[PDB]
């Protein structure tokens, strides 16, 4: 669903660098590894755990029974 | 113990034993008849003579 | 079928069809065995109790 | 056959505790 | 120079689901046979 | 075949002794085997 | 302690209750295993609660455990340790395996407690190191002496058994005889264990003393050394990976 | 005031008659205190042998062995231990005070 | 002291004996009849 | 002979990196049970402030009432302990939360739409679309309303995304924030990671000079293997910078002519803050707990 | 504040007792319960 | 909390399966250390599960349905009768408050009927709670005279990975959850990671599933460098083996050749004997609850005719002591077990 | 399959309904 919070190994707040992580992929145009070491993520623990995330939330939103079409 | 079994508490306090009350066992007794059927090493019931 | 690779190094596309082969004709076995020890036990133990 | 293509500039991405990538 | 997972690929596609061909054919391809199958009942040649 | 048997046993107006281990379970009857091998007898002191 | 097919009387023993907190599934010990023919696959277990002094001591001397070591198929045994504890072993009893004293008194009150009634003599004994100068040392041998010399009789004398292993000389280097298991008077002076000793393996070191000490004795033993490899396999774990 | 009785305990099934060698029980307590403990009680020369041991994970149980030469009971050598550690940790605790300013 | 008990019920025993190994021979032929199908003729 | 006066003498401290969140500190001379110690204190036993009792007045979004719950006591608060106290269990809830024991955060958030020429963003295109950590309200209740005036409950990290909604939906909530330990549960922990490491130790057994030295000087990380020239031997700079990944062992030409062990004296702990305590109060307050540990059993009646 | 969403319109529209079991704005005959306003305790766990 | 594979082929690209994650990608330890891990039996890590690792939910539909001409059951609740606190689960309407509570007993929903003249429940029972998710009315089948009569109600059970849950790699290794061990008893790694789940290394030799092996040290290189690695069948050869090509990646990233790692023991706190086989596997997570027939009887009901404990786990039913028991009971010959 | 069998109590010793059905198909 969404970004967890807190690494599962450790227990690293991961949850405030998802949306963070798609600017420096998007704008910033860098590479995975690079983009995950700016956020602060040398452990491959807590290097996996945004770099693995799916966020099917944003799958999951575009069905809304309160808003018309 | 390779000659134990682990029982879950669930278990426990629903399995009992008749234990009849005796001099040397009487404090052992009077604590599982307060403790009750909740808290283990308890009693669920009591039987007269 | 005589497969040189080894699982460490990895197996080639033909052997690895002729290792699904073998693999599978086992639990094939174990599919096809209608011989059971129940009623077999079951008759000796009812005349020697 | 065709060897596995190696990653592009793979650079050392793990050091000691209190030990940042200081080092080049 | 790898064979990586699309990311920023994935994210935009979740937001926004194409409004042209559909994206994996092969998971289309899959249902092929049953799809087909149901169509040729009523459309084709000879009715 | 229980109906079949007990029939067998009426006809022969047959007694069961209870001494096979099947019967003992049937009639609440301790079994023969191992521990009901034998009996146990209270030595008392008074005459 | 029923686990269904009940094809032999071994499927069926007498266990001792010990009740552990916060628990939602039936815990039992390695030893088991192969008598039940369970796996812990998933599979299920049925618990009966006998309610008369007659039917208790039936469960506690002859449908008991401890009292199922040999099947009567074979008069071979169905009782010992099956995986991390055949492969601490291996490693506890290997010549290079050396201990200091803090080490050494550890591993001992470890698996044996005296106030759980493991010990035989109230106190527990302990060998002389097998190193004086420079460092005061013992081998890990030694704890198996020791571990014996606290569950087996004050009274009797020490086993003496001459056994082998499942690990040919040849790959422990050049002249050494640790295939030889040997055991003088209680003491372990040669030879490693393997599953051919501690596992379900007949003329093994607790088959050896379940004939000389008895039944309880070789429970106890099973016990000891299935905690000391478990607490060895916690201090010196043992991993399987690529390079192997 | 009231002391707690339900943490330590004396296991008087193993206690010697007099006086060296006893087992104690302390609930709600592991490997944490456990090894740092006979660590401590180990370093004193009238201990002759000592080891800690947890009956079962599921059980907050602490068992630690003390047997000694004469001269000293296992309490005592229990209590040097406690008394031992406490020291102990003040001494860590002023050396990283002092480490901490001298930055 | 290795005898027998009085009361030990070798039948049971026996039969167990016989029946609880033959589950291990369950699998087919790698001429005669043998496993189970031999031992219930 | 060991006295702890002894030890005084021998016991040092070495502070490579003191930041806000993360310190990096050494411990010599100091035994392996001590060191474990308080590492495990440091993640389990030291006391810290996260939310335990949700209470949801509604929840229309996509993430369950569950999901979310866990999920804001997962967030840490940067809440200061000792400033609350201890909650009693046995009591009912009435008696139960007090203002000394119980700190409350509120969320209270509605999705509508936005008017803007559209992939479009959901910033613009909806308004309260994304539900932070930051929009967990602080409200502060009874006695004490003004011991928290200089010392607002903010989360350690505001930007964590807490939730996703869609014009219609709603979250209202009542967050009732306690004192608890991380043994109990991880969300406890004020720690993101508290770890040692032993001291690599490199015993250079032959000279190893000439061209094979710089062959030797890459088998281990840039700072570790420094040559003085061509002669005068191959020495060790830096040990403690070492990866310990034994890559000098799998070569033909080194495997015999060096060793690889430790010092198991030396011990280089890393302890990052989740926000709340600072690394050296979590370190502090570790030794205070193994201390307070031994003292308790110190002044205690020895039972039966 | 009585609700019921409807199925395909979403059109939040509650009806009482001796009425069609369908939607006012358009004819739907499926309806969703809302979500009313009401105390659920949980445990961040 | 689904996730990405980092090792994967690239055929789960073309069948677009990131849509539907169906794992977690795990620091995954070979290791035999706490003792409860052996064959069948894995371990996972206390506070990954605190940390919401493998959490899954259940959701669980009921049709409400009045049929059993004329009718007779409405839904809501009739006047004049009303048994106490029923309000708290349902609403004005009879249906229940979405998101709500509910456990074996509690009502589900609430009508009258006149042929009774009785305000009556259909209750919930289940052995495991739930919350309200969905309540659906679909009054249909009708052209004028409309009234509900249906109604779909979806259950949201929540399951969190409890002792006894199968969790598996991708390569055929399953194992059922032994415990769930605390991070402080962990062991902990050089980098101070303790892994998630904990496989004992006595499971591979028989097996020979050397795919988790590779995938292992394939998963460390890919979480480090930030790059997924292509595990397609027949991509490396015996020349070019892959064991060498994610081996030289770990080595460049500064970690070992040989996928291990220098790890500490929680317990002891000392490193361990040698270095420990850690990496970056894929795992899943079965959707079975093994302890779905977890009993407990002393003296519960019994059929009138044969005066014995009655069959019904939920009922307070008796075990059954079958044939071979008795056979097995007299084997012993122990006559007062079998009494 | 297996699943199945996990849970049931049996009521005796497997069952013949194989072979053994078609040998016991056969009078004195
Ligand atoms: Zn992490
Ligand atoms: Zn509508």
């Amino acid at each position: 669903m969404i970004v967890p919070v807190r690494c599962f190994s450790c227990g690293k707040v991961v949850g405030d660098k998802w949306e963070s992580y798609l600017n420096l992929l998007q704008e910033d145009e860098l590479d995975e590894g690079t983009a995950l070491s700016r956020l602060g993520l040398k452990r491959y623990c807590c290097r996996r755990m945004i770099l693995t995330h799916v966020d099917l939330i944003e799958k999951f939103l575009r069905y809304n029974p309160l808003e018309k079409r | 113990e390779t000659n134990e079994i682990g029982v879950p508490p669930v278990f426990a306090v629903k399995l009992t034993y008749p234990e009849p009350v005796t001099a040397y066992n009487i404090a052992e007794l009077r604590q599982a008849v307060i403790n009750g059927p909740d808290k283990w090493p308890g009693a669920t019931q009591i039987q007269n003579e | 079928g005589y497969v040189k690779g080894r699982f460490y190094s990895g197996i080639k596309p033909q052997e690895y069809y002729f290792h699904c082969m073998a693999g599978r004709e086992g639990l094939i076995d174990t599919a096809v065995k209608t011989s059971r020890s129940g009623y077999l036990q079951r008759c000796l133990t009812k005349q020697l109790e | 056959r065709k060897d596995v293509p190696k990653v592009e500039g793979l650079k050392l991405e793990h050091f000691a505790t209190g030990y940042d990538a200081e080092d080049f | 120079r790898t064979a990586d997972f699309r990311t920023l690929e994935r994210e935009s596609r979740f937001i926004n689901p194409p409004k042209d061909k559909s994206a994996f054919p092969l998971l289309q391809e899959a249902v092929q046979p049953h799809i087909g199958s149901f169509n040729a009942l009523t459309e084709g040649p000879d009715g | 075949t229980t109906c079949q048997f007990l029939t067998k046993a009426v006809l022969d107006n047959e007694r069961e002794q209870l001494d096979s281990p099947s019967a003992r379970i049937v009639v609440g009857k301790l079994n023969n085997v191992g521990t009901g091998s034998f009996d146990v007898l209270a030595k008392v002191p008074n005459a | 302690m029923n686990r269904q097919p009940t094809l032999h009387k071994a499927s069926m023993m007498g266990h001792k209750v010990r009740v552990l907190p916060n628990e939602k599934t039936l815990r039992l010990h390695y030893a088991n295993t192969g008598a039940y023919n369970a796996d812990f696959d998933g599979d299920e277990m049925n618990m009966h609660f006998p309610q008369n002094e007659n039917a208790r001591a039936e469960a506690l001397n002859l449908a008991n455990t401890d009292s199922q070591y040999l099947t009567p198929t074979s008069g071979s045994p169905v009782r010992g340790l099956i995986q991390d504890h055949i492969s601490a072993g291996v490693w506890l009893t290997s010549k290079d395996s050396f201990f200091t004293r803090e080490q050494y008194q550890q591993y001992i009150y470890g698996c044996i407690r005296p106030e759980d009634g493991h010990t035989t003599r109230s106190k527990i004994v302990t060998l002389p190191p097998t190193i004086f100068k420079p460092y005061p040392l013992w081998t890990g041998k030694q704890i198996i002496t020791t571990v014996l010399l606290n569950v087996t009789p004050p009274d009797m004398p020490g086993i003496n058994l001459i056994s082998k292993n499942k690990i040919k000389n040849e790959y422990w280097g050049k002249g050494s005889l640790e295939n030889e298991v040997l055991f003088k008077d209680g003491a372990l002076l040669c030879g490693i264990l393997d599953k051919s000793q501690y596992g379900a393996s007949k003329y093994g070191i607790v088959h050896s003393l379940h004939e000389v000490y008895g039944p309880e004795v070789a429970a106890k033993v099973l016990s000891v050394l299935g905690r000391l490899f478990t607490n060895y396999i916690t201090a010196t774990a043992f991993t399987c990976g690529m390079d192997d | 005031e009231e002391p707690d009785r339900e943490k330590i305990k004396l296991l008087t099934q193993a206690t010697s008659e007099d006086g060296t060698s006893a087992s104690f029980q302390i609930v709600e307590e592991d490997h944490t205190l456990g090894n740092a403990l006979r660590y401590v009680i180990m370093k004193n020369p009238d201990v002759e042998f000592c080891g800690y041991s947890i009956p079962h994970p599921s059980e907050n149980l602490l068992n630690i062995r003390i047997q000694t030469y004469g001269e000293t009971t296992a309490v005592d050598a229990l209590q040097k231990g406690l008394k031992d550690l406490m020291d102990l940790c003040d001494v860590v605790e002023s050396k990283f005070t002092e480490k901490i300013k001298s930055m | 002291r290795s005898l027998i008990n009085p009361g030990e019920a070798v039948g049971i025993i026996a039969s167990q004996s016989v029946g609880e190994p033959s589950t291990q021979m369950t699998l087919n032929t790698f001429n005669v009849t043998l496993g189970i199908p031999r031992l219930r003729e | 002979e060991w006295n702890v006066e002894k030890f005084k003498k021998d016991f040092e401290v070495n502070i490579s990196s003191l930041d806000a969140r993360e310190a990096n500190f050494d411990l010599i001379n100091i035994d392996t049970s001590i060191a474990n110690a308080f590492r495990r204190i440091m993640i389990s036993e030291v006391p810290s402030v996260a939310a335990e009792y949700v209470y949801f007045f509604n929840n229309t979004s996509v993430i369950q009432d569950e999901v979310l719950a866990h999920r804001i006591g997962l967030v840490p608060l940067k809440v200061d302990p000792d400033m609350l106290t201890w909650v009693d269990s046995n009591l009912p809830d009435d008696e139960k939360f007090t203002d000394e024991n119980t700190i409350v955060l509120s969320l209270n958030v509605k999705c509508t739409r936005n008017p803007d020429a559209p992939s479009t963003d959901p910033k613009e295109l909806y308004n309260n679309a994304h539900v932070y950590a930051r929009d967990l309200k602080f409200e502060p209740q009874g006695r004490q309303s003004t011991t928290f005036a200089d010392c607002p409950v903010v989360p350690a990290d505001p930007d964590i995304l807490l939730a996703k909604l869609r014009p219609g939906q709603e979250i209202s909530l009542k967050a009732h924030c306690i004192l608890g330990i991380g043994g109990d549960h991880a969300k406890f922990s004020p720690v993101s990671t508290a770890s040692y490491r032993l001291l690599p130790q490199i015993n250079i057994l032959q000279p190893i000079k000439g061209e094979s030295a710089r062959r030797f000087q890459k088998c281990f990380p840039p700072g570790v293997i420094g040559i003085d020239e061509g002669s005068d031997e191959a020495y060790v700079k830096d040990a403690r910078k070492d990866t310990v990944s034994r890559e000098v062992l799998r070569y033909e030409e080194f495997a015999d002519k060096v060793k690889l062990g430790r010092v198991r004296n030396h011990f280089i702990f890393n302890v990052e803050s989740a926000g709340a305590m600072t690394p050296e109060e979590i370190f502090f307050k570790s030794v205070r707990i193994l201390k307070n540990k031994a003292e308790y059993l110190k002044n205690c009646p020895i039972t039966q | 504040t009585l609700k019921y969403i409807c199925a395909e319109c979403s059109s939040k529209l509650s009806l009482s007792r001796t009425d069609a079991v369908r939607c006012k704005d358009c004819g739907h005959r499926i309806l969703l319960k809302a979500r009313t306003k009401r105390l659920v305790q949980f445990e961040a766990r | 909390t689904g996730q990405t594979p980092i090792v994967k082929a690239n055929l789960y690209d073309d069948y677009g399966m990131d849509n539907f994650p169906n794992g977690f990608n795990a620091v995954v330890a070979v290791i035999s250390y706490t003792g409860y891990d052996m064959d069948d039996a894995m371990i996972i890590n206390k506070s990954a599960d605190e940390r919401g690792f493998g959490y899954g939910t259940m959701y669980k539909t009921e049709k409400v349905d009045l049929a059993l001409d004329p009718i007779t059951q409405h839904f809501g609740f009739g006047n004049d009768e009303w048994p106490k606190e029923w309000l708290e689960k349902l609403d004005e309407d009879g249906l229940p408050y979405i998101g709500t509570y509910v456990e074996e007993g509690d009502p589900i929903c609430a009508y009258f009927d006149d042929t009774l003249n009785k305000t009556k429940i259909k209750t919930y029972h289940s052995s495991e709670p739930a919350y309200i998710e969905e309540v659906n009315l679909i009054g249909d089948e009708s052209n004028k005279f409309q009234e509900l009569q249906t109604v779909s109600i979806k259950y949201r059970i929540r399951r969190t990975p409890q002792i006894g849950d199968k969790f598996s790699s991708r390569h055929g290794q399953k194992g059922v959850c032994s415990r769930k061990w605390p991070t402080i008893d962990m062991p902990f790694s050089e980098t101070g990671i303790q892994p998630d789940i904990i496989i004992n290394p006595h499971a591979f030799p028989s097996r020979m599933t050397i795919g988790m092996f590779v995938e292992s040290l394939a998963g460390k290189a890919g979480a480090l460098h930030g790059i997924a690695q292509d595990s397609t069948p027949w991509i490396f050869n015996e020349d070019d083996t892959p064991a060498d090509y994610f081996g030289e990646q770990l080595a460049k990233a500064g970690y070992n050749y040989h996928g291990n790692e220098p790890m500490y023991s929680g317990a002891t706190g000392e490193e361990l004997r040698a270095d420990i086989y850690v990496g970056v596997v894929y795992y899943q997570r079965l959707r079975h609850m093994v302890n779905d027939k977890f009993q407990v009887r002393s003296t519960g009901p019994v059929n009138s005719l044969t005066m014995q404990p009655v069959k019904g786990r939920k009922r307070h039913g008796g075990i059954r002591v079958g044939e071979m028991e008795r056979d097995a009971l007299i084997g012993h010959g122990t006559s007062f077990l079998l009494q | 399959e297996q699943s199945h069998k996990k849970t049931k109590q049996a009521v005796s010793y497997d069952e013949p309904d194989e072979d053994e059905i078609e040998t016991m198909r056969e009078a004195e």
